[PDB]
């Protein structure tokens, strides 16, 4: 969760990426939106001789 | 009397904020261009409710005051009633008859509140009475608009036909909602700009593809 800026109308309480996956909400507690990125990954590599 | 839509009655079928992304969805909605039909008042006669009522009525002094909605509207089912009465609009589903001339001078729920134009989109789904509602001071106007959700009402009361009223100590406009696909223009502040009715015309299916 972030400490987003995100502008939204007043009935909207979701918002949706392109791929309509779920990037921004309304908290209840506070009805400033926080933008929602899931935590980071990747493959492992294993550099070795 | 009768007349055409002019891309009116658009509202937010969701509550998703996109940023200048186009979206397409479907749902009961106002076709395009359609036809509306028109009373003047001289009357105020009794319509069905259908799956969908949509209305806009451009009055300076507000001539229209209230909405009764019920099944068969004679006191023998809770006929929801919304009456503006000063600048308080109040809701009631009373099984209280009116006045003899339906004009202002069992009510399981209570909630209070050509210059002005008022555009209303009614639909009842799970007995959730849906009204997408605008209210701005200005036969319809050309320009697009969308409609917002301003209430939405949790009685869960079956409605099937409806009727207006007047006050005294108009001329509105009635039209039917569809099932229709749309393409949306969501902004970049979340604010519905543009519609496509892909129903309309091929070009407006080309857009929606
Ligand atoms: C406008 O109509 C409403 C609907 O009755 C009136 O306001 C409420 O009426 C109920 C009915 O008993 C009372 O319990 C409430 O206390 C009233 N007030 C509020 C704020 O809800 C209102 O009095 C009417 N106004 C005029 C000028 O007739
Ligand atoms: C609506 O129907 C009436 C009567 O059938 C007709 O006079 C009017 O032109 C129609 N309007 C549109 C937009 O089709
Ligand atoms: C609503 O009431 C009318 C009139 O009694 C009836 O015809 C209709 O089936 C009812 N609808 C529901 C969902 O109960
Ligand atoms: C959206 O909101 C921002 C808030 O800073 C505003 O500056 C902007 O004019 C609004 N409209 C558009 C189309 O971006």
């Amino acid at each position: 969760l972030t400490e987003s800026n995100k502008k939204f109308l007043p009935f909207q309480q979701f918002g949706r990426d392109i791929a309509d996956t779920t990037d921004a909400v309304r908290d209840p507690q506070t009805l400033e939106i926080l933008d929602i990125t899931p935590c980071s990954f990747g493959g492992v590599s294993v550099i070795t001789p | 009397a009768y007349t055409n839509s002019f891309t009116r009655g658009v509202y937010y079928p969701d509550k998703v904020f996109r940023s200048s992304v186009l979206h397409s969805t479907q749902d009961l909605f106002l076709p395009f261009f359609s036809n509306v039909t028109w009373f003047h008042v001289i009357d105020n006669p009794v319509l069905p409710f259908n799956d969908g009522v949509y209305f806009a009525s451009i009055e300076k002094s507000n001539i229209i005051r209230g909405w009764i909605f019920g099944t068969t509207l004679d006191s023998k089912t809770q006929s929801l009633l919304i009456v503006n009465n000063a600048t308080n609009v109040v809701i009631k589903v009373c099984e209280f008859q009116f006045c003899n001339d339906p004009f202002l001078d069992n009510c399981t729920f209570e909630y209070v509140s050509f210059k002005n134009l008022r555009e209303f989109v009614f639909k009842n789904i799970d007995g959730y009475f849906k009204i997408y509602s605008k209210h701005t001071p200005i036969d319809l106007p050309q320009g697009f608009s969308a409609l917002e959700p301003l209430v939405d009402l949790p009685i869960g009361i079956n409605i099937t036909r409806f009727q207006t009223l007047l006050a005294l100590h108009a001329a509105y406009y009635v039209g039917y909602l569809q099932p229709r696909t749309f393409l949306l223009k969501y902004n970049e502040n979340g604010t519905i700009t543009d519609a496509v009715d892909c129903a309309l015309d091929p070009l407006s299916e080309t857009k929606c593809t």
